């Protein structure tokens, strides 16, 4: 799954 | 088509940006130098190409189809609020809509090991 916090890291910040 | 809410339907849209917010590219060079439109945020106008938002080809789809907020702007679904920490926030595999682990029904304290789907996407059951 996915959060805010992953979805931020795996696109860069 | 993608069920869209009430409070979504109506809602403003911003002036998209049209150059994406990662790579700086426009629709006419994703990162390999390759057309690719892209997905804009309805709040901030901030776009990307979906290959630099890691979006797959068929959530993509789904994605171009609903008023859609970027990582940034994404509020919970349910309370419409942002809160304070983004580990809580989980985004739907489905439409990556945001939802709060604590707004889910009912409430999650873990995260789940595979994908998970909010309530919108799931089927009514027979
Ligand atoms: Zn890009
Ligand atoms: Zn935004
Ligand atoms: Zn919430
Ligand atoms: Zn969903």
């Amino acid at each position: 799954a996915r959060t805010k916090q992953t979805a931020r890291k795996s696109t860069g910040g | 088509h993608m069920l869209e809410l009430p409070h979504e339907k109506d809602k403003p849209v911003a002036e998209p940006i049209p150059i994406c917010s990662f790579c700086l590219g426009t629709k006419e060079q994703n990162r390999e130098k390759k057309p690719e439109e892209l997905i804009s945020c309805a709040d901030c106008g901030n776009s990307g190409h979906p290959s630099c938002l890691k979006f797959s080809p068929e959530l993509t789809v789904r994605v171009k189809a609903l008023r859609w907020q970027c990582i940034e702007c994404k509020t919970c679904s349910s309370c419409r609020d942002q809160g304070k920490n983004a580990d809580n926030m989980l985004f739907c595999d489905s439409c990556d809509r945001g939802f709060h682990m604590e707004c889910c029904d009912p409430p999650l304290t873990r995260m789940p090991k595979g994908m998970w789907i909010c309530q919108i996407c799931r089927p009514r059951k027979k």
